[PDB]
Parts: structure tokens; C-alpha cells; sequence
């Protein structure tokens, strides 16, 4: 562990009187704190997007900057996971809503047929078709893309 | 559990056993070429495998058929009835066209769509149970609890919805990609039958690595009219031969010589095929079945005709055929173009132009890769509908409510939070 | 290399004019336009073979008399019976062609079968020649474009 | 030439109206403003 | 490009004598000394 280079070794003997003691020394990685983990991961990305919101929102605060650089490494972690749009949420005005992405969807999105089928209809959005309702069958590709990666996982 | 793993793994190694079915097609390409005519039979090289392999290897081929159609089966067939159950079903929500429209003659692909909404087991694969008793609920107030009622209506033998599957396979009929595959796996029965038509399988060549496909997309989108004007030039070498048949009774003497029992093309129908056959493969003139210049004053409109045929035939010809595939292949490049233009200038949800969006170190590039960022509103409207509604945030439920509206506008109308401040 | 084996045996030592495949730099932009676009015409010309490749075995399930190599059938002549030289027979003859497989063809004598014989051929014109001037020239012309 | 008028015909239509002659930049603002500006604002048949 | 890293004489027509000894400060203290000598030979 402190030949992984990365940790601060107090810190490592901290995770070490964390974790386990298994009656010789025994320890497996997934029992450890890591299955408790993934909900202090949920904590942390909701930290993360609240901390990039606080930024997008009000930005330029030397304060917040440092506040924001001591949060590095779970912006560093959670950039593939959050969800970021924009919208008009019923304000008249331009918002934005920051929210989560599964990873499990990513990797059937992952899945370069999804990729084509995307690629054929930015063809057919662009020129093959009525322009009639853009977004609109944008959304029907997108719930036709959701029963194909359901499709995609449940094999 | 075995034969479901089993499609579970045809679903998941399909494409790969297509091109492996071609490649095999391929080695149905090597052996067709040692054929003698005696009934027919194969020759030996060093190789002593021709007739078990070949034999094998066809049985083979036909098999790898049968598995591809298994597995498209299991592949794109519910992403099809997915999307027509969904079709159907907001169109029962936002017509109620069953009920009230009741659609014209046309598209009985579409009132091929009413004897399913009979079974009671009609919305299976689009997992919205919702949409049959809101159409229920919505309607026969007005128009009829009745209506509602006739809109409602190993050992596994009759406990399954037999109509709703009769219904499911006749759209699985129309796809041109099943029938395709389907036929093509008949080619392999018929090859298995009769080895004969079985190396006509080369059509999967049609249907793998795309710039073929574009080819053969600048033939077919065009098609038509390029099918009318071959009619027109078969017109115009109908009247053309009947021009021929009143005035021209003995420039053509089919035999050597004439003393030989030559034929003049007197008959209609022989004089059409005749002027059809010779003239299109031609080769520019029909000099060769004309009777040269002579000296008779007949001869001198006669070569006149000759020469007419030659510029009103050869040239419309060609204007015939390439002029119009190079025309499809100058709108293929402008619609690559067009595509290459729309992903670089202005986005779905930007459509402002890349006049803005670069002021700042490569923003107009994360903003295409953040800002609009297509398959993250597809993940976003995933997290939506994993998610429970009590669950939702004010602005959650409302795109939610915004979405079951089919209303759209809480999209962007192309202006961002970028356009606002800045 | 080909200065030494020009030295060496000078036959080949003409073939040194690829020179001008790399000076004034118009011809070069033509060539340029041939060869990016080239993948697309390859496989544009398998693809002509696997149809004469087919359309060759069409003529030989059917259609084992209507040619005779020799002169008038009488000298020794030859049906194009076997697989690879009824196979090279059409790819010589049709694609050099001049539009047509009227030479080799039966004409017509008046048999059932020679009528479908003579569609035979016109499907051969129709769609071959115009496919030939479709794979080259338009892809040229768009290459130049 | 005879595509070059048919797409610029279909450009026209979708562009700028005969009457409006401003663009698609400004009249997209609103739900689809611009499809009910054609429909609506200038609506060739019905100044006849 | 691997092998000839292995040589001491790596880097010669580019001038830049700083790179090999960057790279050889830059990740040796996290990945090993041992691995910037095997990447000088
Ligand atoms: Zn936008
Ligand atoms: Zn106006």
C-alpha cells in the first residue's frame, strides 16, 4: 500500500487499525469499509456536485478557490460520474441542473452500435427528416436508447 | 436456463458470426471454380477434401444462417416492437385514433395495429401498463364505458397470448432487414438443397463495410427516376423501331448475304427486340446491320435515320446513366458535408454558431462535450425514471412533469447560461 | 535499386520513369485524387467481380452451348463449360467489351431459351457498362470535386 | 444547376420568408416562433 | 521507440538533454530508481 506511492503513511496506520484485525491478518479489500464506502462515494459526489455548483453559480472567490482546491481528488474522482444539463426551469430563465450518472449505463453506452445508431441519426436529424419536431424525436431515439441498453445489460 | 444462456450468447457474439458466415462464404467462392462439365463433379489438387468439406461446409453455412436469424431474433426485434408498441400506444393517448380517427385504408401497417389493442396482454414490451387504463380511464366518459370494454376486447400449450404474438410477427415481417436475413438463410436451404444457386449467397456483401453501401445508396434513392427514364428510352426505341417498319421494309437482312433465307425486321415484335438488342449493346451506330451507303435516295434518309439513332440514343444514354449517379454521389458528399458542418458549427441545443463559444481556451469544444453533451440528457432522463417521483428534486419533478406533457420547451431554445452573463 | 538493376540488365532500366510521379505537382494532385479515394474503387472492382463471378455461374447452370471458341462449332470447339475459363471468359470478353457480349453470343436463331438468352445479355449490358462508367468516372470527377 | 435551384428553394422556404426576409437566427427564440411566424405572420395564402 | 530509450545516447538530435533527466526526476520518487535506471539502459 505505501508502495502504491500515493498516501500519507499516518494515514495509511489509520486505515490499518481500521481494518479488519481478522485473527491473523487476514483481510479482504470489498468486506473492508468499501462496501460502506459506495454510500460515503453517494456523500462525496453530492459534495462534489454541490462544490461545482457553488463555482458555476458564483464564481471567482479566492475563498471558494481554495476551498474548491482542497477538494482536488473528489473532483478528480467523480468528473465520470456526475450529470450535468441545462434547462429553463419554469423561471424564464436559463438554469442548469446538476444530478448523477450511473456507470453501468456508461458501459453499455460503451457499446459502439449505440455509437453508429447515434451517428446514422445525427444524419437523419440534420438532413433525413422533416425538421418537424427536433428534440422531440431526439427523445424517442433516447427511449429507444434506453430499451437498448436495458436490452444490452440483461444478456 | 442452457438455451437461454445459449441466445443470451448469440445475442452477445453476433456481428462476429456474421463476418465469419461471410468468410465462409468466401471459401463457397473457392471451391466454385473447378466445376467440369462431363452431369458435373470437382477435380483434385493436393488437397483431398473437396466433396466431404464441401458438403459439410454447406451444411455448415446453412447453420451459421439459422443462427443469425436466431440471434437477430433475440437482437433488434424488441427494440422494433418496442418502438411500434410505444407509436401505438401514444397515439391511442394523444388521438385515440381507434376511437375516434379510425385511419384511412392506407397503412394497414398502422390498422394492422388494431387486432392487438383486442388481446388483453396488448402494451407487454414498452413496460407502460400506465397508457392502457389512462386511454381507458380518458375517453368513455364520453364516449363509452362499452368502448372501453371492446378496447379492452413443456405443458405451456394455450396459457400464452396466441394473437399478440400472430400480431408481433407480422411487423416482424415488414422489416426489411429480417426479411432479408430470412431470405438469405432460404438461399442457404435451397444451396443445401441444390448446390447449384448456393454461391448466390454473395449478397451478404451488400450489407458489411458501409462505402459499398453508400455506393449502392447513391443507386437506390434515385432509382426511380433513373427506372422511369429507361422506360422513356424504351419509348423512344419503340416508336423509333415503328419509324423504321413503315418506311424501311429492306435495309436489314438477318442471314449471310440475303441469298441465304434472310429475314428483314418486318414483325413488330421482332423488329422491337431486334432494334433493342443491337442497339443498346451498339457501340455507338447500328453500322453494322445497316445497309452502307449504296447510292439510293432512300439510303441518304436512311443514313440520316442512322445518324439520328446515334446522337439522340448514344448521348442520352450516358446522360442517362452517369450523369445521374454522379448527381447522387455530389448530394451523398453534401450531405456527409452538411453532417461534418452541424456537428462543428452549432449544436442540437447550442444552434448559435462557433462565433461565440471560443472566446475563452477551447469553450466551444467543452461546450459540445459538457454543455449539451448528447448522451447525457439520454442518462439524465435514466436517472429520472430509475428514480421515484417522491424521490425528485423541485426541478426533477418538474422536467418530469414537462416530459409526461410532451411539451418540450424545457429544453433550451438554443440560448445558454453562457448567452445570459457571462 | 532499379538504376542497379538497370546497370545490371538494362530492360528494365526504362522503368525509371516514376521520376515523374514526384515533380511538377498538378499531375501529382491528379494522382493525389486517384489514390485517397482508391479503397472505395477496389472494392468497388471486387464487388464487379462478384458479379461477374455470379452472373458467369448463372451461365453455367442454364447455359452450356451458346458459346464456341473455334471456328463455326465444327472445328474443335470449346462451350465455356469449366468454372475458372468460363470464369476469366467473361471477365476478358465483357469487361474489354465495347458494351456488350453480342460477338460471343448466339445470335438470335429463334429458340425459347435464346430469347431469355438475349434478356440475359441485355441484363449484361444494362447492368454492367453503366456500373462500369459509375465506378470510375464519377468517382473521379467527385475525387476532383 | 437544376439541384443547385430545387436546394435553394428549399432554402428560401426555411431562411427567409418573403415577407419576413430577417433569418432563423432571430424568430427560434420561442417555442418553435419561427415555423408559426411561416404559419402565421406572413402565411402567403391568406394576404390573397 | 522503446529500444531506443535503452540507449544513453537517446535524445541527441532535438537538443533537449533537459527531457531524459526531467523524466528521470519527474516519477522515479513514486515509481522507482530502479525504474529510471532500467529507462537510462
Ligand atoms: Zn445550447
Ligand atoms: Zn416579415
Amino acid at each position: 500500500m505505501e508502495s502504491h506511492k500515493h498516501y500519507t503513511q499516518s494515514e495509511t496506520e489509520f486505515l490499518l487499525s481500521c481494518a479488519e484485525t481478522d485473527e491473523n491478518e487476514t483481510l479482504d479489500y470489498e468486506e473492508f469499509v468499501k462496501r460502506f464506502h459506495e454510500p460515503a462515494k453517494d456523500i462525496g459526489f453530492n459534495v462534489a456536485v454541490l462544490l461545482t455548483n457553488l463555482s458555476e453559480h458564483m464564481p471567482n472567490d479566492t475563498r471558494l478557490q481554495t476551498f474548491l482546491e482542497l477538494a482536488e481528488s473528489v473532483l478528480n474522482y467523480f468528473q465520470p460520474f456526475l450529470g450535468r444539463i441545462e434547462i429553463m426551469g419554469s423561471a424564464k430563465r436559463i438554469e442548469r441542473v446538476y444530478f448523477e450518472i450511473s456507470e453501468s449505463s456508461r458501459t453499455q453506452w460503451e457499446k459502439p452500435q449505440v455509437k453508429e445508431s447515434k451517428r446514422q441519426f445525427i444524419f437523419d436529424v440534420v438532413n433525413e427528416g422533416g425538421e418537424k419536431e427536433k428534440m422531440e424525436l431526439f427523445v424517442n431515439f433516447c427511449e429507444d436508447t434506453i430499451f437498448e441498453m436495458q436490452l444490452a445489460a440483461q444478456i | 436456463a442452457y438455451q437461454q444462456k445459449l441466445l443470451n450468447y448469440f445475442a452477445r457474439n453476433f456481428y462476429n458470426m456474421r463476418m465469419l458466415a461471410l468468410f465462409v462464404a468466401f471459401a463457397i467462392n473457392f471451391i466454385l471454380l473447378f466445376y467440369k462439365v462431363s452431369v458435373h463433379y470437382v477435380l483434385e489438387e493436393s488437397s483431398g477434401y473437396m466433396e466431404p468439406t464441401l458438403r459439410i461446409l454447406a451444411i455448415l453455412h446453412t447453420v451459421i444462417s439459422f443462427f443469425c436469424i436466431i440471434g437477430y431474433y433475440c437482437l433488434k426485434v424488441p427494440l422494433v416492437i418496442f418502438k411500434r408498441e410505444k407509436e401505438v400506444a401514444r397515439k391511442l393517448e394523444f388521438d385515440g385514433l381507434y376511437i375516434t380517427e379510425q385511419p384511412s385504408e392506407d397503412d394497414i401497417k398502422g390498422q394492422w395495429d388494431r387486432l392487438v389493442i383486442n388481446t388483453q396482454s396488448f402494451p407487454n414490451n414498452y413496460w407502460d401498463k400506465f397508457v392502457k387504463r389512462k386511454v381507458m380511464d380518458k375517453y368513455g366518459e364520453f364516449y363509452g364505458r362499452d368502448r372501453i370494454s371492446e378496447l379492452l376486447g413443456s405443458a405451456v400449450l394455450n396459457s400464452i397470448d396466441v394473437k399478440y404474438q400472430m400480431w408481433k410477427l407480422g411487423v416482424v415481417f415488414t422489416d426489411n432487414s429480417f426479411l432479408y436475413l430470412a431470405w438469405y438463410m432460404t438461399m442457404s436451404v435451397l444451396g443445401h438443397y441444390n448446390n447449384f444457386f448456393f454461391a448466390a449467397h454473395l449478397l451478404d456483401i451488400a450489407m458489411g463495410f458501409k462505402t459499398l453501401r453508400t455506393i449502392l445508396s447513391s443507386v437506390t434513392h434515385n432509382g426511380k427516376q433513373l427506372v422511369l427514364t429507361v422506360g422513356l428510352l424504351a419509348v423512344v426505341v419503340y416508336l423509333y423501331t415503328v419509324v423504321a417498319f413503315n418506311f424501311f421494309r429492306k435495309f436489314y437482312n438477318k442471314s449471310e448475304d440475303g441469298d441465304t433465307p434472310d429475314m428483314k425486321c418486318d414483325d413488330m415484335l421482332t423488329c422491337y427486340m431486334f432494334h433493342m438488342y443491337v442497339g443498346v449493346r451498339a457501340g455507338g451506330g447500328i453500322g453494322d446491320e445497316i445497309e452502307d451507303p449504296a447510292g439510293d435516295e432512300y439510303e441518304i434518309y436512311r443514313i440520316i435515320f442512322d445518324i439520328t439513332f446515334f446522337f439522340f440514343v448514344i448521348v442520352i444514354l450516358l446522360a442517362i446513366i452517369q450523369g445521374l449517379i454522379i448527381d447522387a454521389f455530389g448530394e451523398l458528399r453534401d450531405q456527409q458535408e452538411q453532417v461534418k458542418e452541424d456537428m462543428e458549427t452549432k449544436c442540437f441545443i447550442c444552434g448559435i454558431g462557433n462565433d461565440y463559444f471560443d472566446t475563452v481556451p477551447h469553450g466551444f469544444e467543452t461546450h459540445t462535450l459538457q454543455e449539451h453533451n448528447l448522451a447525457n440528457y439520454l442518462f439524465f432522463l435514466m436517472y429520472l425514471i430509475n428514480k421515484d417521483e417522491t424521490e425528485h428534486t423541485g426541478q426533477e419533478s418538474y422536467v418530469w412533469k414537462m416530459y409526461q406533457e410532451r411539451c418540450w420547451e424545457f429544453f433550451p431554445a438554443g440560448d445558454c447560461f453562457r448567452k445570459q452573463y457571462e
